[PDB]
């Protein structure tokens, strides 16, 4: 029952409730029927300062979901750049590879986040990973348009 | 229903997520 309170709490941004439950002995780590964690849920939704209260905690940076999905991979989607260079912070995957085949670095160029694209390079993002469909990075940005994304993933490659 | 290609895992979980 605290697990899914847990999860709930994440959910609608339910901070001083995170704190109470984690207190009451939830399991930080707790875990739906999907592979999704009070972290991902954070990172989804733009908690930030429940990300960090999760971290601090002991939630695990790097926990799949069933289809792979990190924490780094939902907040790198949905342009939550602090929460991002958090997650970085406390050890997340940077290459983290869903089902798909496609990391943070692809997600935020396939969602056109030129400085969460460029905080990932800095970190390590691998410019030459390929999803399961061929596609980089670089690729994605390419075939949504976004030119300074692509120049800057085109220069990224160059220096490496 | 997703569509086939970049992103269909991320956009899978966003869909559950949306169902909680
Ligand atoms: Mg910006
Ligand atoms: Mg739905």
């Amino acid at each position: 029952d605290l697990g899914k309170k847990l999860l709930e709490a994440a959910y609608y941004g339910q901070l001083d409730e995170v704190r109470i439950l984690m207190a009451n002995g939830a399991d930080v780590n707790a875990v739906d029927v999907h592979g999704i964690t009070p972290l991902h849920l954070a990172a989804y939704f733009g908690h930030l300062e429940i990300v960090e209260v999760l971290l601090k905690t002991g939630a695990d940076v790097n926990a799949r979901d069933n289809r792979g999905i990190t924490p780094l991979h939902l907040a790198a989607a949905m342009g939550h750049l602090e929460i991002v260079e958090v997650l970085l912070k406390a050890g997340a995957d940077v290459n983290a590879f869903d089902e798909a085949g496609d990391t943070p670095l692809h997600l935020a160029a396939l969602k056109g986040h030129l400085e969460i694209v460029e905080v990932l390079l800095k970190h390590g993002a691998d410019v030459n990973a390929q999803d399961k469909f061929g596609k980089t990075a670089f690729d994605i940005s390419i075939d949504n348009g976004n030119e300074d994304i692509a120049e800057v993933l085109q220069k990224a490659a160059k220096l490496n | 229903s997703i569509r086939i290609g970049p992103g269909q895992a991320f956009y899978a979980t966003g869909d559950i997520i949306g169902d909680i």
